[PDB]
């Protein structure tokens, strides 16, 4: 039982772990679409890409 | 008068009173394990749900 709930620890940690990754890659790339290639500095050329 | 007879009487009270004591202790212990043995049962139940759900 103890054995049991060392894995259900380690399980849950790692559920959290990668919940927390995914919410953050989410919001990271919204983040990066918002403040690094939509301002002025986007190349002309890219911007039918962006379309 | 003599040590020798009297240390034989000694022993013999030994005897009877750890006897007497063994009785006792060995009843109550039958009973009291016979009680014990169904409460851990429960408890190895409830242990074995707990893992189950785990």
């Amino acid at each position: 039982n103890e054995r049991l709930e060392a894995i259900l620890s380690r399980e849950q940690n790692l559920l959290e772990e990668t919940r927390k990754l995914c919410m953050n890659l989410k919001t990271n790339n919204k983040k990066r679409l918002t403040e690094k290639l939509i301002q002025k500095d986007l190349h002309p050329v890219l911007n039918k890409a962006m379309e | 008068d003599d040590q020798f007879r009297k240390l034989l009487y000694k022993l013999d009270l030994r005897l009877f009173q750890t006897i007497s004591d063994q009785m006792t202790r060995d009843l109550k212990d039958i009973l009291d394990i016979n009680v014990s043995n169904n409460e851990l049962c429960y408890q190895l139940k409830q242990v074995l749900a707990r893992k189950e759900d785990l």
